[PDB]
RNA sequence: UCUCGUUAAGGAACUCGGCAAAAUGACCCCGUAACUUCGGGAGAAGGGGUGCUGACUUCGGUCAGCCGCAGUGAAUAGGCC
RNA sequence: GGCACCUCGAUGUCGGCUCGUCGCAUCCUGGGGCUGUAGUCGGUCCCAAGGGUUGGGCUGUUCGCCCAUUAAAGCGGCACGCGAGCUGGGUUCAGAACGUCGUGAGACAGUUCGGUCCCUAUCCGUCGCGGGCGUUGGAAAUUUGAGAGGAGCUGUCCUUAGUACGAGAGGACCGGGAUGGACUUACCGCUGGUGUACCAGUUGUUCUGCCAAGGGCAUUGCUGGGUAGCUAUGUAGGGAAGGGAUAAACGCUGAAAGCAUCUAAGUGUGAAGCCCACCUCAAGAUGAGAUUUCCCAUUUCUUUAAGAAAGUAAGACCCCUGAGAGAUGAUCAGGUAGAUAGGUUGGAAGUGGAAGGCUAGUGAUAGUUGGAGCGGACCAAUACUAAUCGGUCGAGGACUUAAC
């Protein structure tokens, strides 16, 4: 359950701190998005540096939302926070490091490069 | 909103039909005989399945 | 209710010990990537409970890189191995959720050589 | 053709083969006597007529048992009738068990929904509120009626009535398991009625 | 069950119609209160079966405080505090009657609101 | 329909306008900018402590120990820039 | 824009909200002809109304500009739909001010701040639900379907295939498969919400003579959990595959017109559209349908007629215990040939360690007796209480003609 107006968590080593979605990419009038699902928003906070500023249009992914996916077999993960990892148009993340857990539900979607750098994935 | 007519003599009591007053489950009691309610106290006799009740 | 149990009774594990919310628990789950099946080791504090017969379930409260994370499980899945209890605390309440608003030095529950 | 009424239990979960919890309901049965078969040359068509529970024999008149008896039976509760089905294969006086519904899988069960008295024209539609504040009195109401020109109210326009008590069915669902020596069914999903209420099974009708 | 005011209305309502009814065995009132109480007295009997503390410590708080019950005197002024009642005379008459005491008696509906009346006793 | 109580995830996307509700609210302690008619702004902001038992109380309080998810444990009692 | 027939014993304006509905001069999906159509794209024209047609920033806004998506972000009618359904922000009251005009009192489709929107449904209309009678003997059940309603949306990926195509550049038709968006039908086993006669902690003050134990009041006193029931953001399924007759278009065969030519006679293909297919209502369908089973005859005469009256069969109702139902009535489960409700004995969900004792402590408190005590709706078992005794209604089956 995250939608417009809402925001997220930058678990990345890019540059950016917070964010405030803006779409729910795929759907002709979706509200919702849930583990594993792309979006679109503009940083709102900001450290020194970094290739990524304020103001910048960026696609990200959503990792480790607050009521997390359901498991096939019967079991549930819900973290604590929400969060996002930058993305450039192929899967393939801008920052250089992740913190933080990043749940399962990524391998079934081509996100590799990330899980090969998740220090846990859960 | 408010009548846009009075209604005729007829309409009135075709309206009333369904207002009536109707009593129900009357039996005869079984130690005088006289009317009593069904699962009831009989209030003259006093009695129920034919027994006393009422008394001190 | 009679007449379900006599047909809920085939697939109740029975080796399953005693623990009560408050209770260190390491869990072997069971992962499976690619055609293998490795065993994950998912390992907190039993929270909660659902006392429901063939259904009841628990959850449990790790923290990791200082993000908490929670799961939960059937109490009679195929998919686990094996659980085994590891010590036991002081507790007074049957629903611990009390605690996600609680971190390091002050979540500590005192333990209970029983 | 294939075709069970039953009672309804309740829900429960059942694991499978591979790990995999699946929420399922027990329609329970017993035997049941086809009681009489209707065909072209006397009826117009071909029907079967069959009855699941026993009363007791307080609870009929002459006619039940005069209809019942000619299969040999105390008399029954419900009674209703089949199509489509190859005639053929019968008799007066059979029983249907459990069996005929081994794995076939593909299901459409019927049944009378809940009961919800008269209800708002909110629960019914998923017509929704209008602005609970900045002034408005607008909460909870049916919306406008129509236009000025008709000078009289269209048909269908839906408001206030009893909500809930009319049949419904649902379509291709699968089936669990056959415990024949209990005459049980387990189906996949969820299936409309009240607890005690009275279901019935036939095969898929889109293949 | 059946509402009739606030909660903590029909609390001392039916706090207070068993608590008459220990007293006299009968009582003369309006149909609905009749079933909430039988519901309740019969409740509050068993308790007059175990008699030790637990018991005595239970029924201690459904019971009007103190109402004095007496007939009795030898050469004193003997009270009987309709709790105490509860325990050395109603008790000791069911040991043997399992539940189910009391009769409910259907008489007739009253002059002002046409409330259909009903009685109540113990045996 | 009116007068009240509670809510998952999101937290102004409603709306003409955060109207309405929600949030702060007591005592003690630390600390507090631009600006100025030098009096003020200032309760600016932003923070910490409060229960019970024993000992010592110089006097105020300090030490030690105990329990709860929560210690002006209920009602009364500034939202800020 | 014109006219001034219409309404001055009062016919209320714009936008937005809830709710729709209809036309097609069509925005997407569907079928086609031509191309200055290699392919992928495209341009135009034709048939087609089945469904679908977004969130936000700025102004009172219609209008519009912009950001981000999508298959697409259509144009119009319905008092420029809808105020006895909502708002009243806007323009049109009394206050006040600026710029300009007027010598003045005042004025300005110039601007700025503030400002009272009443109504208990009689008739028709729409949504649901009963009573009366009819259906030609009286009753219990099961169905046919003349008709009506619902439902109709669509993307992405993979393979066919790096093929046909093309210098390269780039890149398919027709098929097969997996998985989504919105919408929608049912349900409570999972995740969650609620749960005021369930369990625990804790403040004040007052009451039960006192300590111990408890009640009363303080938004349910406040706080932490939470059963049944009702629930969505949770679960499961749905628009699948086909047939018949047609639209634009394409033919086959064939002449009037020794040829050509789809047409007049003959004969086909062809679309999300028409009619079946899927789900529901339905014999008040006064053209009142069909089937299985049950019950079979007193008195006088009005005068024997489709006569009047009385007692019954089958059955139904009244009355009482209730809920899987419920505004009342109705539906359903039962009424001693009895488990319908209460109660009692077990059991479960749920809280989370009762009271009284004992041990350790100066004391707060802790340990043990003991997964304890309590336990509204839930599951079993038992006639202890209550469904007693009773009463009312309810047929005796017309005629004509043919056949047998
Ligand atoms: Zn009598």
């Amino acid at each position: 359950m995250i939608q417009q107006e809402s925001r997220l968590r930058v678990a990345d080593n890019s540059g950016a701190r917070e964010i405030l979605t803006i779409k729910v990419l795929g759907g002709s009038g979706r509200k919702t998005a849930n583990i594993g699902d792309v979006i679109v928003a503009t940083v709102k906070q900001a450290t020194p540096g970094g290739v990524v500023k304020k103001g910048e249009v960026v696609k990200a992914v959503i990792v480790r939302t607050k009521s997390g996916a359901r498991r096939a077999d019967g079991s549930y993960i819900k973290f604590d926070e929400n969060a996002a990892v930058i993305i450039r148009d192929d899967k393939s993340p801008r920052g250089t490091r992740i913190f933080g857990p990043v749940a399962r539900e990524l391998r079934e979607n081509n996100f590799m490069k990330i899980v090969s750098l998740a220090p846990e994935v859960l | 909103a408010v009548p846009a007519r009075r209604t005729s003599k007829a309409k009135k009591a075709k309206r009333r039909t369904h207002y009536k007053l109707t009593i129900k489950g009357l039996n005869a009691c079984s130690n005088c005989g006289e009317m009593k309610k069904s699962h009831h106290v009989c209030p003259a006799c006093g009695h129920y399945d034919g027994k006393d009740v009422m008394s001190k | 209710n009679p007449l379900i149990q006599e047909l809920t009774q085939e697939q109740l594990r029975t080796d399953i010990p005693a623990f009560r919310p408050g209770d260190t628990v390491r869990v072997h789950a069971k992962v499976v990537e690619g055609t293998r099946e490795r065993i994950q080791l998912f390992e907190g504090v039993v929270i909660k409970r659902r006392g429901a017969g063939i259904s009841e379930t628990y959850t449990v409260r790790k923290v990791s890189n200082g993000v908490g994370v929670e799961r939960t499980f059937p109490l009679h899945t195929p998919r686990v191995a094996q659980i085994e209890v590891v010590r036991y605390g002081k507790v007074r309440r049957a629903k611990l959720y009390y605690l996600r608003a609680l971190h390091g030095k002050a979540a500590r529950i005192k333990e209970i050589r029983r | 053709t294939k075709g069970i009424l039953g009672k309804k239990v309740g829900m429960t979960q059942i694991f499978t083969e591979s790990g995999e919890l699946i929420p399922v309901t027990v329609v329970e049965a017993t035997p049941n006597v086809v009681l009489q078969v209707k065909t072209v040359e006397t009826d117009g068509y071909e029907a079967i007529q069959v009855g699941y529970q026993d009363k007791r024999e307080v609870l009929s008149n002459k006619p039940a048992k005069g209809h019942v008896a000619k299969a040999n039976t105390a008399p029954k509760r419900f009674i209703k009738e089949f199509k489509n089905v190859e005639l053929g294969e019968y008799e007066v006086g059979k029983e249907i068990k459990v069996d005929v519904f081994q794995a076939g899988d593909v299901v459409d069960v019927t049944g009378t929904t809940k009961g919800k008295g008269f209800q708002g024209a909110i629960k019914r539609h998923g017509q929704s509120r209008g602005p609970m504040s900045h002034g408005s009195r607008y909460h909870r109401r049916p919306g406008s009626m129509g236009p000025v020109a008709p000078n009289r109210v269209f048909k269908n326009k839906r408001l206030a009535g009893r909500m809930g008590g009319d049949r419904v069915t649902i379509q291709n669902l699968e089936v669990v398991k056959v415990d024949v020596e209990r005459n049980v069914i387990l189906i996949k999903g969820n299936i409309p009625g009240a607890k005690k209420s009275l279901i019935t099974i036939k095969s898929a009708v889109k293949a | 069950r059946k509402l009739g005011r606030t909660s903590s209305q029909r609390k001392a309502m039916l706090r207070d119609i068993t608590t008459d009814l220990i007293i006299n065995e009968r009582i003369v009132t309006t149909e609905a209160r009749a079933k909430e109480v039988r519901s309740t007295v019969e409740k509050m009997i068993t308790l007059g079966k175990r008699g030790d503390l637990h018991a005595r410590r239970q029924a201690a708080t459904f019971v009007r405080n103190e109402v004095a019950s007496v007939r009795e005197e030898d050469e004193s002024i003997v009270v009987e505090s309709a709790l105490q009642k509860l325990f050395n005379d109603l008790g000791p008459r069911f040991a043997e009657r399992q539940g189910g005491y009391t009769r409910i008696l259907k008489t007739e509906p009253r002059r002002g609101d046409a409330a259909p009346m009903v009685v109540i006793e113990f045996v």
